[PDB]
RNA sequence: UUUUUUUAAAUAAUUU
RNA sequence: UAAUAGAAUAAGAUAAG
């Protein structure tokens, strides 16, 4: 490899991330790029834009940090030669850039970000939507370069120049950034139209989400994707029937005949559905509000299955929704806290209030699982809102808990918000019962606060 | 859950998740059958038993991952763009973000590539695993020492386990390895020749620390704890001065006095300290032994995510 | 060879164009889509480029800002189109974003009194041909032949100059060439006047003439690389098989709406060859366009 | 062997205990890249105490060029460094000299940076009356090499230099046009009165004066033709005598200009073949496709450049093997060794060649016959199926045209090719043919793909002439295509040409007229 | 399927 | 004391305001 030059180490680089990210995730392939990777430098050597931007790029997808030598490399070549970076490899470097979160990296994505609101008007087919997408990785805000962008993608999309994946990277890049644009998404959905069968099932499902996730509030499409998507449920993988019954959860439209023939196929993929899947469904069931014991008892008796490959995600939203509908299941739940019990520290912070709360709403109270939360509550008592505060620590009195080092940063923080913590109606009666076990002893200005 | 297509390569947020080593310095681990070529002469274990300390003979390290892991070292202490993983540490000296003459890092390894990778080098396991009676080998914590030049301070007369009263049995060796070349006018260590069997086994009194004075006196402060018959051990065997290379590795008892010297030199000077106990290591109360660390009860043998197993005689 | 075209704007498509005729826009805009679909589903254009729609439906003739003669991108003079003269800005910085030149030629801004307009130059193989009508002056006539105009027995170049009437459509609509030896033209007084004038002007030289029906619209891009692409009107039929018999390969294009608004196939788009500049003694590679090992099969 | 003196100055050394200038870091460097007596480089523990004494040293005091030959002798031991970046003049350290040094050390130490070179020409716009006549030339040479988009300033400078034309020399005059060339944007009127500066004092031009007008000429284009012509005549007494990249120069730029005289072109191609074994490998294949793209690779030509490229064939570097490969066919002369030591060279390094590389090596592979019975086309096959992800429309065109011509037997790969162009459409239908063409080998295919294959067809079906009519039909017919549209688009588009069913038409187009 | 785009803008208020 | 250049290429779900 030491006779390779740093141009085709880039090429291979990619080569390799290609590989990776697409046909399966070797770690043997992983392993040796990190390898590869770790011992090279852009020194000495004159390189184009284009391998400089690739070599920052499969760097940074390999799990490469900003304190890195080559990834520092990388940055400071941009900074420097900054109109070398055509719109050509523009979206490799803000792509790069997206993970990175310094004050080069800041700098690097808003001058790339200007570059591209400048030159919105002479793109191609192509490079709106890598732009679009490698902005849609970054978090930024900066409506006018969407604006330009949009205002683009329509004037090339009115002499239909986009094929279905240009369509579904599109769609996702948009809804990503919350850009809700009731004229691109239109376009997109009468570019669609007039592709015709030329969008498959594997590309037509993912639009499907996009168009959910923006929530355009248009009943006009969300029929029509149905009528589209009823003669595909045959063809449908496990995967894609989770991830229809997600995203007509999301549209919030009833449509009981596709619905019935998504619960049929669902039911006779039951033995493919992961825990994820599950989860998936319970959740899109829960949202939309229909209740279905039939199917449920199916995706009980297949999570109790696959319990060990259960994530915090997947545990938040299957006991949630479990207790949502009030199913009792003791041996699912039994095993699921004692799970939760284990994988304690993977929780964030929506999801260890929201297992919290769905573990003692019904009654089902486990010291394992108990002391781990309670235990793990207090790294996240900083990221909380003041509704989840105020579950939080309903739930927590639920556990009758009682150890000051868990209970001071909760009570801190709905302290911080008491103003949201005392202003929610729905909540009242949760107020009542904390106030009831801790009593007034406990953080006398909260109840000084409550009494007013 | 779903991993986005462009986050698939990514690592763990903590690379104490990582399970087993990245192939990044010397590649992967070898095979079960593979592990006996890094075993140490007999003669360097009487060495370190009788001595309290051993050079180990080869250099651990390729000067190319010597000068890797240096730059591991200044990214730790950037002082201006912050390391990322920053709060993966257990202690760090820019706490107050200003620093100092004296750099110091603990828990490193979960912080940076190669002092990751180095926690599991085969080099230095082995010969910990033949100090420590043939038994599992299990990493303790990590720590970086960086002085600066014309200006760096020395770490006066100590004992390591002095800083670990809450593990229950001595069972511990320290490996300290230079990323830079020492001498005594640029952090090369001092260590008194059979110091770990002086008071039955027992530690000495703490050493009272006067920053904002010259180095002869702070290791001249020997002569205040210890008695009688130790002044006479030390007049027949005084300190000596351990002269390491860009790699050269030294293997320390816990209970041997140890000091480094100041940095007199034009350049700064860095070392790595790597802590290893056995199998059979127990606690003393109740509570974690790190800061935001598993916490054990009682008698309860250390073991988790945060002291990996790094060699197993089995 | 990239060719650059502009959206129509749907907004201020006006109701009805020259002559009260009526247009409607929604099947312009559909003929405009085909327009760009028969140009990019051509073999000899490297790239088709679609710039931003603009306010005025006189910006979508694009080729009125330049002429190539040659190697030398010549700017029209900015004398009838000032309200135009904006759109020609971002037209060059389209030009500038796909690697052509940096600027245009301002050899007849320069000149006094010089009206030339783009459309009135065909170019006839080893020289162009000017059409000297109400569009053209003598003075434009003047600077293009002190300009391009050169007598040498390997180094030269022809400036026909081609009188026409004052109710001449410019010369370009209606006389072209395609292939390498084809001349295309209208059978109408026009077409065959300028036909007798360009056998009048170049004797003792054998060519094909083929006459399309007046009114039917061609575009055929000559040049150095040959092609036997022919751009032709849906409507006339006679005028396809005129050019199938010649020895081409006719694309009818649906060219009802644009023509109802005056404009043609030829003045909708901006073909401009674009090369890279080679550092030192470097030679480019060029794609193939013939058969290989012929000898062996 | 260190004796106790050498090794106590070694240890000095290594333990940073010195302070080291710049100076005595070059001098000791100069010392030990002349004389290794010493084992200075196989100290890897002094060499890395020296470079830190380097990065923590005063650079400026040393030349540019004394940084760099520092900086790579310590890349070549295998330690990573960088001279520093010197810092734009301020306040009354504004002098032309110390300008023109931060663009240099730009240049030799390659530390390219956009914001320091807009800050120093904005600094240098003032002051620009005080420079020198060598100051300016120099100054636009540094520019160049950097590769500035500041069109103007150089334009200026091109107006101050030109001003001076009598102080100037032959090669200060060959540097500027070749500079000037090189920029971009620079206005054509300071080009065509640079090129009239160059067209008199002719008769004083030396080799290199040749071979820089000559890059100028060739990187400015066809418009500057009659420049040329002035080179051509002047080159015409001394053609006999000539340096062989010279020549390869004067051919290049007979190709570029496209030149009409042919018995130049003839006097100069048959001087160039008497001394062309002296030629290198980018020269050589330079020379080689300048002969065929005009037109002058008769038997004797041919052979003579092949018998000189053999040579170089063993080790060829990947970029050459297409060039050659290109001129070989479409040529009617025997090329079987060349063919065989180049399709060897293209097997040895499989694994190195890009996507677009590797392509075109398939596509001029696909036609020729001794290339199926290779180990060639299998090795190919599997690198391309790798390579998939990373090719382009025309590299999918073209490796799957090869593959397909070459009789490469593999549906997955063909499937795999087939979805990878369904992400970007087909623009044209030579992009689209050799999908076709490769399903078309099995016969079988998903109906999935074949009712995507004809959605893409039917469009184009508009524009294609009767044998691209058959060959769809053909294909459309093995692939085993049910759809109506497609075959109703392909019957109109026949229509037109024959408007009737002739009773001689082909059985073949009977059954299409019928919209199978 | 026909919605809309093109400034150098600099006038809040406070003891935080 | 130190200065020569070549390549044109599209992956795709964060429990929202």
């Amino acid at each position: 490899v030491s006779h390779l030059s740093a141009r085709n180490i880039a090429t291979e680089a990619l080569q390799m991330k290609k590989l990776h990210q697409e046909r399966g995730g070797n770690p043997m392939l992983a392993q040796q790029a990190r390898r590869v990777l770790f011992a090279t430098s852009i020194a000495g050597q004159n390189l184009d834009a284009r391998s400089v931007a690739l070599l920052l790029n499969t760097a940074v997808y390999f799990g490469m940090e900003s304190d890195a030598k080559l990834v520092r490399e990388c940055i400071d070549y941009c900074l420097k030669n900054d109109k070398l970076i055509t719109v050509d490899v523009l979206p490799i470097v803000v792509t790069a850039c997206a993970t990175l979160k310094s004050r080069d990296a800041r700098e690097v994505i808003e001058m790339q970000a200007q570059k591209a609101a400048r030159n919105a008007k002479f793109l191609d087919a192509k490079d709106v939507t890598n732009i679009i997408s490698a902005f849609s990785k970054t978090g930024i805000n900066h409506e006018k370069l969407f604006a330009f962008l949009s205002r683009r993608v329509q004037t090339l999309a009115r002499v239909g120049e986009f094929e279905a994946a240009h369509l579904v990277i599109l769609a996702n890049a948009f809804s990503r950034l919350r850009y809700r644009d009731k004229f691109l998404f239109g376009a997109i959905a009468r570019r669609a139209m007039s592709l015709r069968e030329r969008v498959t099932v594997n590309e037509l499902v993912p639009l499907i989400v996009a168009f959910s996730k923006i929530g355009l509030k248009d009943p006009k499409l969300s029929k029509r994707f149905a009528t589209k998507a009823m003669e595909y449920v045959d063809q449908m993988n496990a995967e894609q029937v989770a991830s229809m019954f997600m995203a007509f959860a999301y549209f919030g439209i009833r449509y009981d005949q596709l619905f019935g023939v998504l619960t049929n196929r669902a039911v006779e993929l039951i033995d493919e559905f992961n825990a994820q899947y599950i989860s998936t469904t319970l959740n899109a069931f829960q949202r939309i509000g229909i209740n279905n014991p039939e199917l449920f008892d199916n995706l009980a008796e297949r999570a109790l299955a696959v319990v060990q490959d259960h994530d915090a995600r997947d545990i938040s939203k299957t006991v949630t929704a479990l207790a949502h509908f009030g199913l009792k299941d003791e041996e699912l739940f039994k095993r699921l806290a004692s799970h939760a019990a284990s994988i304690a520290d993977q929780f964030d912070a929506m999801g260890l209030v929201n297992t919290a709360h769905a573990f003692a709403r019904t009654n089902f109270l486990q010291q394992d699982m108990a002391v781990a939360l309670s235990e793990r509550s207090v790294y996240v008592c900083r990221l909380l809102d003041a509704g989840e505060t105020r579950r939080l620590l309903w739930a927590l009195a639920k556990f009758q808990v009682r150890d000051p080092k868990i209970l001071t940063p909760v009570f801190n923080r709905c302290l911080a918000l008491h103003y949201d913590f005392f202003a929610d109606p729905t909540g009242s009666e949760e107020i009542e019962e904390i106030f009831d076990f801790y009593g007034p002893n406990f953080c006398p200005p909260l109840y000084q606060l409550y009494i007013s | 859950s779903y991993v986005l297509k462009f986050l698939r390569g990514q690592l763990p947020e903590d690379l104490k998740d990582v399970n087993g080593a990245l192939g990044c310095l010397y590649g992967t681990l070898p095979d079960v059958d593979e592990f006996g070529q890094f075993v140490i002469s007999p003669d360097v274990v009487n060495s370190f038993h009788q001595f309290g300390y051993v050079k180990m003979p080869i250099p651990v390290l390729d000067h190319q991952q010597i000068d890797k892991l240096a730059d591991e070292v200044n990214e730790l202490a950037n002082n201006v763009e912050h390391h990322p993983k920053t709060e993966r540490l257990y202690a760090t000296s820019l706490a107050d973000l200003t620093g100092g003459p004296l750099f110091f890092c603990q828990g490193q390894w979960r912080a940076a590539w190669g002092m990751h990778d180095l926690i599991y080098l085969p080099t230095i396991t082995v010969a910990a695993s033949q100090i420590l009676n043939n038994s599992l080998v299990r990493l303790w914590y990590d720590e970086v020492f960086m002085k600066a030049a014309r200006t760096g301070p020395c770490v006066p007369w100590q004992q390591n386990y002095a800083r670990w009263q809450h593990t229950k049995p001595v069972n511990h060796v320290t490996v300290m390895i230079a990323l830079d070349t020492m001498n005594k006018d640029r952090g090369a260590p001092c260590l008194v020749p059979g110091s770990h069997r002086w008071r039955e086994g027992g530690l000495l009194p703490p050493v009272s620390y006067d920053p904002t004075k010259d180095e002869a006196h702070q290791l001249n402060t020997i002569w205040e704890i210890i008695n009688e018959e130790e002044g006479e051990m030390l007049m027949d065997t005084p300190p000596v001065t351990v002269d390491l290379r860009r790699g050269e590795a030294l293997l320390i008892h816990p209970l041997t006095l140890f000091a480094t010297h100041g940095n007199r030199s034009l350049d700064a000077v860095r070392c790595c300290f790597i802590h290893y106990m056995g199998e059979k290591t127990y606690a003393v109360q109740n509570g974690p032994l790190l800061p935001h660390t598993t916490k054990f009860q009682a008698d309860a043998m250390i073991q988790g995510p945060f002291y990996p197993v790094v060699f197993d005689p089995a | 060879l990239h060719a650059f075209v502009r959206s129509p704007h749907y907004r201020t498509i006006p109701s009805a164009g020259p002559n009260g005729i009526v247009v409607n826009r929604d099947m312009l805009v559909h003929q405009f889509r085909d327009f760009y679909k028969t140009l990019q589903h051509c073999s000899l254009v490297d790239k088709v480029h679609l710039m931003s729609e603009r306010p005025s439906v006189e910006a979508l003739r694009v080729a009125d800002q330049m002429v190539s003669i040659g190697a030398t991108f010549l700017e029209m003079p900015l004398t009838g189109m000032e309200h135009r003269a904006t759109e020609f800005m971002e037209s060059m910085r389209y030009v500038r974003g796909a690697g052509g030149p940096s600027t245009l030629a301002s050899y007849l801004q320069d000149t006094e009194n010089c009206r030339c307009n783009s459309g009135d130059v065909v170019c006839l193989p080893n020289g162009i041909a000017v059409g000297h009508g109400p569009r053209t002056n003598a003075v434009a006539h003047t600077t293009l032949k002190q300009l391009f105009e050169v007598k040498d027995d390997q180094f030269s170049f022809d400036v026909f100059t081609l009188e026409q009437e004052g109710d001449a459509p410019p010369l370009g609509d209606y006389f072209g060439f395609a292939g390498s030896n084809v001349l295309l033209t209208w059978k109408d007084e026009h077409g065959l006047l300028a036909v007798d004038q360009y056998q009048q002007k170049q004797p003792h030289t054998e060519m094909n003439v083929v006459y399309l029906e007046p009114g039917c619209h061609f575009l055929s891009f000559y040049g150095v690389d040959h092609t036997i692409d022919v751009l032709v009107q849906k409507g006339y039929e006679r005028s396809m098989d005129s050019i199938a018999a010649a020895g081409l390969n006719p694309i009818p294009v649906q060219w009802s709406e644009m023509d109802k608004l005056g404009i043609s196939m030829r003045a909708a788009v901006l073909p401009l060859k674009f090369f890279k500049a080679n550092v030192g003694g470097m030679l480019s590679r060029n794609k193939s366009r013939g058969a290989r090992w012929q000898t062996h099969q | 062997a260190r004796p106790s003196a050498l090794h106590l100055i070694f240890e000095r050394c290594k333990l940073n205990l010195v302070e080291f200038t710049a100076q005595d870091v070059y001098q000791i460097c100069t010392t030990a890249y002349n004389m290794d007596t010493l084992g200075m480089l196989q100290d890897p523990d002094f060499m890395r105490g020296l470079h830190d004494a380097f990065r923590r040293s005063d650079q400026t005091v040393i030349s540019p060029f004394q940084a760099n030959l520092i900086a790579d002798t310590f890349r070549k031991v295998g330690i990573n460094s960088m001279p520093k970046e010197v810092s734009v003049p301020e306040e009354d350290a504004i002098s032309p000299e110390s300008l023109i040094l931060v663009l240099r050390n730009m240049n030799i130490t390659k530390q390219r940076d956009e914001r320091k070179i807009n800050e120093v020409l904005k600094l240098m716009f003032p002051i620009l009356d005080e420079f020198s006549p060598t100051q300016l030339s120099l100054t636009v040479t540094e520019l160049a090499r950097l590769k500035s988009t500041n069109a103007d300033f150089v334009g200026k400078l091109a107006k101050r230099i030109m001003e001076y034309n009598d102080d100037l020399s032959a090669l200060d005059i060959s540097s500027a046009a070749v500079s000037l060339a090189y920029c971009p944007g620079i206005s054509h009127n300071i080009l065509y009165r640079m090129m009239q500066i160059v067209e008199e004092r002719m008769g004083e031009f030396q080799p290199e004066d040749y071979i820089n007008v000559l890059h100028a000429l060739n990187t400015l284009g066809p418009k500057f033709v009659n420049t040329f012509r002035k080179i051509v005549e002047c080159g015409l007494q001394h053609v006999e005598n000539m340096d062989a990249v010279t020549l390869t120069n004067y051919m290049v730029c007979f190709s570029t200009m496209d030149y009409k005289q042919r018995e130049h072109i003839d006097i100069y191609a048959d001087a160039l073949v008497e001394v062309a074994t002296d030629l290198s490998e980018k020269d050589l294949v330079m020379a080689f496709i300048a002969l065929q793209r005009l037109r002058l690779l008769s038997d004797t030509m041919f052979g003579t450049m092949a018998s000189c490229v053999i040579r170089y064939a063993a080790k060829m570097d990947p970029r050459n093997i297409a060039p050659i490969m290109d001129i070989c066919s479409t040529v009617p002369h025997a090329s079987d060794h060349l063919m065989k030591v180049l399709m060897d060279r293209a097997v040895e390094c499989t694994r190195i060649l890009t996507a677009n590389q590797l392509g075109d090596i398939l596509d001029i592979l696909g036609l020729y016959p001794p290339a199926r019975e290779h180990p060639l086309v299998q090795l190919f096959g599997k690198q391309a199926r790798l390579r998939l992800d990373l090719m382009g429309p025309d590299a999918l065109a073209n490796a799957t045209r090869g593959l397909a011509n070459l009789g490469y037997a593999d549906p997955e790969y063909y499937a795999q090719a087939a979805e990878t162009g369904f992400r970007y459409g087909f623009k044209d239908w030579t992009l689209l043919e050799p999908m076709l063409m490769g399903l078309s080998i099995t016969g079988q295919c998903p109906p999935t793909m074949v009712r995507v294959l004809g959605s893409h067809i039917a469009p184009m079906a508009r524009s294609m002439s009767l044998m691209e009519i058959e060959r769809a039909n053909r294909y459309l017919r093995r692939l085993g295509c049910e759809d109506d549209f497609v075959y109703k688009a392909m019957a109109s588009r026949v229509l037109q040409f024959v408007k009737e069913v002739t009773p001689e038409m082909p059985e073949d187009l009977q059954v299409l007229l019928q919209r199978g």
